[PDB]
């Protein structure tokens, strides 16, 4: 089976350059060409260029000729990346691809399209430094406690680079949660909350708790949410 | 340069219903490379069709591919909870390569109207030097919706960000949090803090507020 | 077209 598995995520300074790596298993790799396609936050895919190894033939679209390398190491079956002068614009996630190949096996006729995905790679172009957020409490209003049902939540910002996880009461709580897609602010920095909806007739019975982890600054909140 | 187009970019269907998404390429495309992707929140995308009309083993049948020249059509000929996600095209008939905006099969439902909820920046941040006021927008449907922040009946503008949850998969509504934030300094120069939101929905503008300090 | 190299390449490790 073809599988390709890409290099982790990377925070790169504006005009500096990136490298992504590739290695694919099963299959050939000489004679199977090999693309990448990267897609922005909430935008569509974007076809940036291609190689085939055996001939070491490159084609580039043009949007990135001048800016961009690929590269194959027929060696170790890994295929590259590099994307220079590095604008906030080229924030994505760049995904390397393999085509697919006709009937049994993966060494059959190659069809152009792309059958194999590699699971991605996340790379950030900006100038901030690594942060842990501050979570805050995002209290129950104290104008629906008869009956209804009360919204509250957790407000986790100013915090980078992505991602951040959040759970309610250790994972016990999952219906009504609503986590939302982090913001980039002005600073650089991002933020995101993360809310749920409850019956009003619980919040003096039971305990709600936003449990917030960012690997990266190793900040690992576990903020008690009650009525104010 | 091959432009392809997808239009509408997004289709609101039911489970269960028929499904036909067009790409329309600016010129035509060689030897019908036309493919087609599927791709599904936080996930890589996979291949549905390749040459128009091929369909790889392991791609369920409901979908087929069909169409020549400029003129590609994608069909589904029954939804699956599954099938609800975003449907790429892709042309690769020449040496330039290029993907089609993509379109957007979602669920269909009745009209939701948001309910409304605006949170006072909590004493905590306050401390700090901060204000952040949050207004949540919760279980709506058509995803379409609008908040404007007003501070002491002043619109506010470049003072708040916003985001949206992904359909939700046992109720098909989204819900939408919106941030306010101002420094403490100015947060203290005004009393009425305000979230007017405006859907579908509703017939008329719904608003929440609070008076700081109350 | 580029895309179509790697079939022409398939054709000769299989004729030859």
């Amino acid at each position: 089976q073809v599988q390709l598995v890409q290099s982790g995520a990377e925070v790169k300074r504006p005009g500096s350059s990136v490298t992504v790596s590739c290695k694919a298993s099963g299959g050939s790799f000489s004679t199977y060409a090999l693309s990448w396609v990267r897609q922005a936050p909430g935008r569509g895919l974007e076809w940036m260029g291609g190689v085939i190894p055996l001939l070491t033939i490159t084609n580039y679209a043009p949007r990135f000729q001048g800016r961009i390398t690929i590269t194959a190491d027929r060696s170790t079956s890994t295929a590259y990346l590099e994307l220079n002068s590095l604008r906030p614009e080229d924030t994505a996630v760049y995904y390397c691809a393999r085509e697919g190949t006709t009937g049994w096996g993966w060494l059959g006729k190659p069809i152009g399209a792309f059958a194999h995905w590699g699971q991605g790679t996340l790379v950030t172009v900006s100038s901030a430094s690594t942060k842990g957020p501050s979570v805050f409490p995002l209290a129950p209003s104290s104008k629906s406690t008869s009956g209804g049902t009360a919204a509250l939540g957790c407000l986790v910002k100013d915090y980078f680079p992505e991602p951040v996880t959040v759970s309610w009461n250790s994972g016990a709580l999952t219906s009504g949660v609503h986590t939302f897609p982090a913001v980039l602010q002005s600073s650089g920095l991002y933020s995101l909350s993360s809310v749920v909806t409850v019956p009003s007739s619980s919040l003096g019975t039971q305990t709600y708790i936003c449990n917030v982890n960012h690997k990266p600054s190793n900040t690992k909140v576990d903020k008690k949410v009650e009525p104010k | 340069e091959i432009v392809l187009t997808q239009s509408p970019g997004t289709q609101s269907l039911s489970p269960g219903e028929r499904a036909t998404l067009s790409c329309r390429a600016s010129q035509s495309v060689g030897n019908n490379k036309l493919a087609w992707y599927q791709q599904r929140p936080g996930q890589a995308p996979r291949l549905l069709i390749y040459g128009a009309s091929s369909r790889p083993s392991g791609v369920a049948d409901r979908f087929s591919g069909s169409g020549s020249g400029t003129d590609f059509t994608l069909t589904i000929s029954r939804l699956e909870p599954e099938d609800f996600a975003v449907y790429y095209c892709q042309q690769y008939g020449q040496s330039l390569s290029t993907f089609g905006q993509g379109t957007k099969v979602e669920v269909k439902r009745t009209v939701a109207a948001p309910s409304v909820f605006i949170f006072p920046p909590s004493d905590e941040q306050l401390k700090s030097g901060t204000a952040s006021v949050v207004c949540l927008l919760n279980n709506f449907y058509p995803r379409e919706a609008k908040v404007q922040w007003k501070v002491d009946n002043a619109l506010q503008s470049g003072n708040s960000q916003e985001s949206v949850t992904e359909q939700d998969s046992k109720d098909s509504t989204y819900s939408l949090s919106s941030t306010l934030t101002l420094s403490k300094a100015d947060y203290e120069k005004h009393k009425v803090y305000a979230c007017e939101v405006t859907h579908q929905g509703l017939s008329s503008p719904v608003t929440k507020s609070f008076n700081r300090g109350e | 077209n580029w895309f179509d190299i790697t079939n022409w390449l398939w054709y000769i490790k299989k004729k030859k």
